[PDB]
């Protein structure tokens, strides 16, 4: 159930930036996040698991499910029938801002 | 290692409901699109369809065919500055003034 807490129920917006502060990002940081537990690498065109919002690499994720385990190799579920994948384009959107 | 200026980012970090960063940031399963928590369970309250490609969620329960999106999540706190910090204080402050 999604039951919203009093807090949940009358929060606010948290106002964005227009200031135009800039941030400093390296390929370490950020890298837990960014990083195709297959090819510890850069994600290439991005799959995500719809049972548990998981992403990984389009050519990597049919290798994985190749070598006999069926689960999510990240939380260890049975991933069910074929379009558990979708790519995920609003998800490269975001890695093409970040070259490194 | 690049500097990036964040009115470059804030789309990808963004709410389209509530026109601020991603809280408690929860995704669509089919359109892999995402909002606040509050923000599109509300939604949800009046729409069986994404507020902005405009899928059909679900015909009959919504909610069933949403997650949080924790990845998504860490990635805005860690982008942009003391987000997190504001949000958790903000919280407390609710329940120090509501026990
Ligand atoms: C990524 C794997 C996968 C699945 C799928 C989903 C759930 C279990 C699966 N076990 C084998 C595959 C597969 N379904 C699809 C699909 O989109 O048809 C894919 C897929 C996605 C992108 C590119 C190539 C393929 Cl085959
Ligand atoms: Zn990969
Ligand atoms: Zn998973
Ligand atoms: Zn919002
Ligand atoms: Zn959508």
């Amino acid at each position: 159930t999604w039951e919203l807490s009093l807090y949940e129920l009358q929060r606010t917006p948290q106002e964005a930036i227009t200031d135009g502060l800039e941030i400093v990002v390296s390929p370490r940081s950020l890298h837990s996040e960014l990083m195709c537990p297959i090819c510890l690498d850069m994600l290439k065109n991005t799959m995500t698991t719809k049972e548990c919002l998981h992403r990984f690499c389009a050519d990597c994720i049919i290798t994985a499910l190749r070598s006999g385990n069926k689960e999510c190799p990240t939380c260890r579920k049975k991933l069910v029938s074929k379009r558990s994948l979708r790519p995920d384009p609003n998800f490269d959107a975001l890695i093409s801002k970040i070259y490194p | 290692t690049t500097r990036i200026k964040i009115t470059e980012l804030n789309p990808h970090l963004m709410c389209v409901l509530c026109g601020g960063y991603f809280i408690d940031a929860t995704t669509i399963i089919e359109c892999l699109h995402s909002f606040c928590k509050t923000c599109i369970v509300r939604y949800l309250e009046t729409s069986k369809y994404c507020p902005i490609c405009d899928v059909q969620v679900h015909k009959t329960r919504p909610l069933l065919n949403i997650r949080s999106d924790k990845t998504l999540q860490d990635i805005v706190y860690k982008l942009v500055p003391g987000l997190f910090k504001n949000e958790m204080k903000r919280r407390r402050d609710f329940y120090a003034a509501h026990p």
